């Protein structure tokens, strides 16, 4: 028997700015997105989930600089709490 | 201690996690079992476009990471986006996905409004991968061995020419 | 004095589907997307925030019919929860 | 009770807003000065385009949900692409945005996969009204009195002609 299942579901998208915006790279300390991500995922992927650890990610961006940017999440069809549960 | 697969990842413990544990989160699999799946793609020598001086930082950091939580990762480098297609579609195919509970896919390069650029992008002839390509390859139809399961897409690019900010007053 | 301030923030869009896909309007108890929001908000908005509450309507969107549409997120630079806290 | 200015909306306690009350939730003016807005533009009645019969019941819907969450509601119906960003840019001029906390934008139409229709869209001739015009109206930019406050689009509208499904076997 067959049945019916979504074609576009439980994805989630994030970029390194907003639409029409730049992102930053550092030439020795790398893309500042990327070094950012990392943080917050090594702190908060015990805690948190994926939704909620890219929403701080954005937050810790708020204040611009010389160098600013916001990253943004796309085209989300995540129906559940992504949890990655390190360690397990 | 960060000598442990998990390196600088802090560790979900036991009560932390049945203090976590709805009927609203994605099924983790059998750690001893599963065999989850990371993509990598990062453009750095460009014909055209400066050199991403730094790119091997973020490799290096998005590498080590993924490890961490648990997938292994394919490192691709510097490549058109009929290559990215063409190893979009092949990661795609990969017989792990079915026994695996979500996956990662990172894309890092030089980008503009319309998407990211591959390694023969100028102006004159664009060569651009849209992140509507990058879904489709990824989804139900074109990949169902990761039917229900969370795929992550994480993008280092520029989406534009603006600085992304507007003044304001006191 | 002047500050910079980022020239998008603070946005979430909630599209009744995805990309490329229709979206289902009942003639006369109207469209799907509209009335699933509606209750969803009702019933949640007290207890959860919005990101939340539309990760909950896609959720009851899951298991596809003869008519069938997967709600998506986007375009998301929410730095904080929204909470509406109906009654204040 | 359901006679209320919540309507059918489950009230949040005291308790259990202090229970919620964090740094990173979104600030709530006071209920006594507050004046929050919302936009709903439902298009009904097309040149082209067969009519959306039960529009109304999403009005009616809509509407008074977003009343119950202490918004007063603009409600415009049947314009085209241009009138909707002529009322989008009117919106966004609203003084009441300055003393208020939040806003809500409603879209209801006939759309394509570029975006959502005006009153007289056809195949031969377009009429389309683009999400990125909505973000771009809406941004610090050209609406300052919403800076550092949610905006909540929502958009009801086909984005193509695909049944949006896939079929797989047991």
């Amino acid at each position: 028997a067959i049945k019916k299942a979504h074609i576009e579901k439980d994805f989630i998208a994030f970029c390194s700015s907003t639409p029409d915006n730049v992102s930053w790279r550092h030439p020795t300390m790398g893309s500042v997105f990327i070094g950012r991500l990392i943080e917050h995922m090594q702190e908060y992927a015990c805690s948190c989930d994926v939704e909620e650890i890219f929403r701080k990610v954005r937050f810790s961006f708020e204040q611009p600089d010389g160098r600013a940017q916001m990253p943004a999440t796309e085209r989300v069809t995540l129906t559940r709490c992504f949890y990655l549960f390190p360690g397990h | 201690t960060s000598s442990g697969s998990e390196g600088n990842v802090k560790l979900c413990s036991l009560e932390e996690a049945q203090r976590i544990w709805s009927a609203e989160i994605y099924p983790i699999m059998d750690k001893s079992s599963r065999t989850r799946l990371a993509l990598i793609i990062c453009n750095e020598e460009f014909d055209s476009i400066p050199r991403r001086t730094g790119a091997e930082v973020d490799i290096t950091g998005m590498t080590m990471l993924l490890q961490n939580l648990g997938y292994s990762v394919d490192v691709k480098k510097n490549l058109t986006a009929s290559d990215m297609t063409t190893e979009l579609e092949a990661f795609a195919h990969r017989p792990e996905h079915k026994t695996s509970d979500s996956t990662f896919l990172v894309f890092m390069s030089h980008g503009i409004r319309e998407g990211i650029c591959g390694k023969k992008h100028s102006e004159q002839v664009p060569d651009i991968l849209q992140l509507n390509a990058i879904f489709n390859m990824l989804n139900t139809k074109n990949c169902p061995s990761l039917k229900d399961k969370p795929k992550v897409i994480i993008i280092q690019a520029c989406r534009g020419d603006s600085p992304g900010v507007v003044w304001f007053k006191d």
